């Protein structure tokens, strides 16, 4: 029912749980690849 | 098969020399010809006497 509200109905501390803050929202950037088309190189070791 | 010269978008015209090829370890022997957009070598490869490179661009950029 309410945790915000002790066994005996005393106020306690409700709190939403914990989350992750940045799931599946918008973010303004300052630049991006392919405007134009860009190029990028990738070195990899052996 | 054959190959164009490379000016990475700096010219409609080129040039060829086979010791560049031979020399090249048997690799390459294109030049630009009106080697174009402040670029210059045989792939229209380097900022001439003046300018330099604008990194962030790449190399076949027309600034």
């Amino acid at each position: 029912p309410d945790p915000c509200y002790d066994e005996h109905g005393l106020p306690r501390r409700c709190i939403p749980d914990f989350v992750n803050s940045a799931f599946g929202k918008e973010v303004k950037v300052s630049s991006t690849c392919g405007k134009p088309p860009s190029r990028y190189c990738v070195v990899t070791e052996k | 098969e054959c190959v164009a010269c490379n000016c990475n978008l700096h010219a409609r015209r080129c040039r060829f020399n086979m010791e560049l090829y031979k020399l090249s370890g048997r690799k390459s022997g294109g030049v630009c010809l009106n080697c174009r957009h402040n670029t210059a070598g045989r792939h229209c490869h380097y900022c001439k006497e003046g300018f330099y490179r604008d990194l962030s661009k790449p190399i076949s950029h027309r600034k």
